[PDB]
């Protein structure tokens, strides 16, 4: 498996450090493991960052 | 000192949703660096310990 390294979210998003972690993502399948509203915020930030 | 101050409401009547700024207050407690203490200098680690 061509597995990209594990992106870890420690705290709430600042759009300073988590933005860099989202810019490191260049693979195809993104596996997300969080709650519901956190998934809503992560998908909204991914839509805002393209 | 920070903004977006929310409060946990009266959960027994009409309030079943959780307090949404939980990880915000958790990030405040994790980043709480101190120089004061009678027993000694206390500072939270990445697990929130001494
Ligand atoms: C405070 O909350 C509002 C509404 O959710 C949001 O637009 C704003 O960005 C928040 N403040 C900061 C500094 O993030
Ligand atoms: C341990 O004791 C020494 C006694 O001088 C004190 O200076 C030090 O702050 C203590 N360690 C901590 C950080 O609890």
């Amino acid at each position: 498996w061509d597995m990209q390294n594990v992106i870890t979210l420690d705290t709430s998003f600042e759009d300073a450090k988590t933005q860099v972690q989202l810019k490191k993502i260049h693979s195809s399948v993104i596996l997300l493991y969080c709650s519901k509203d956190e998934a809503v915020l992560i998908l909204s930030e991914a839509r805002s960052l393209g | 000192e920070k903004e977006n101050i929310t409060d946990p409401p009266r959960g027994c009547v009409g309030n079943t949703n959780i307090w949404k700024t939980g990880p915000l207050f958790k990030r405040v407690l994790m980043s709480s660096k101190y120089a004061d203490g009678v027993t000694g200098r206390v500072e939270f680690n990445e697990d929130g310990d001494r």
